[PDB]
């Protein structure tokens, strides 16, 4: 099965998302404080998804 | 309040490799690296309880070499303490330890204090020595630093350099305002 961890996978993919998006228009030298501040707090929030994935 | 004490923040850059993967795994698993690519925003957060206090160390292995500058640059924004992380062998990561510096001040430098702290790696290979760690030293000294030899070979000072740039992180958050 992988009942609950079916929705942890997507959160993650979603978390990746959002970090990677984050991180390539950020290189095209497009930055701001509100991205800066979100790029960590999407990254803690990555890894906490890592420990719901394995949590589940 | 001390919330914002359990709280910390810690951003370790290296000139690409040097060991700075090796180190956190060591103060979060006590395990050595076997195989471990990713790490290029891959990055946990170790807890620790300091006489007490459960206490949170936000780390992040930052990918730092050209491309992907919004990993490295444009993360140094919400760290507190940062540990430039170098070998004795590459007297080019040595040099180019002001130049992670000054990219960390031209982030940086309207907030309280910025707490360095250079991590030395591989003092395991000792003669292959390219860079004098008498110099090393004496660039701590210029800074009004730390430097500490250590390495995940031997795993030595690997938990002093994590927790002493931690407590400094302290002093930082109280302030001085003297
Ligand atoms: N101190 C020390 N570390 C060692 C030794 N042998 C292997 N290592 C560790 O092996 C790890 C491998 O480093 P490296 O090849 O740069 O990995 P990486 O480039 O970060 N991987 P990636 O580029 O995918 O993120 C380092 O963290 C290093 O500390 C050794 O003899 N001494
Ligand atoms: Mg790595």
């Amino acid at each position: 099965g992988s009942e609950t961890q079916a929705g942890i996978k997507e959160e993650i993919r979603r978390q990746e998302f959002l970090l990677n998006s984050l991180h390539r228009d950020l290189q095209g030298g497009i930055k701001d404080l509100s991205k800066e501040e979100r790029l960590w707090e999407v990254q803690r929030i990555l890894t906490a998804l890592k420990r719901k994935l394995r949590e589940a | 309040g001390q919330s914002s004490l359990a709280l910390h923040k810690v951003i370790m850059v290296g000139s690409g490799g040097v060991g700075k993967s090796a180190l956190t795994l060591q103060f979060m698993y006590d395990e050595f690296v076997e195989d471990y690519e990713p790490t290029k925003a891959d990055s946990y957060r170790k807890k620790v309880v300091l006489d007490g206090e459960e206490v949170q160390i936000d780390i992040l292995d930052t990918a730092g070499l050209e491309d992907y500058a919004a990993i490295r640059d444009n993360y140094f924004r919400s760290g507190e303490g940062f540990l430039l992380v170098f070998s004795i062998t590459e007297h080019e990561s040595f040099t180019a330890t002001a130049e992670f510096r000054e990219q960390i001040l031209r982030v940086k430098a309207e907030e309280d204090k910025i707490p360095l702290l250079v991590v030395g790696n591989k003092s395991d290979l000792e003669e292959r020595r390219q860079v004098p760690v008498e110099e090393a030293r004496s660039k701590a000294e210029e800074w009004g630093v730390q430097y500490v030899e250590t390495s995940a070979k031997t795993r030595a000072n690997v938990d002093k350099v994590f927790f002493d740039l931690m407590r400094e992180i302290r002093t930082k958050k109280m302030s001085e305002n003297k």
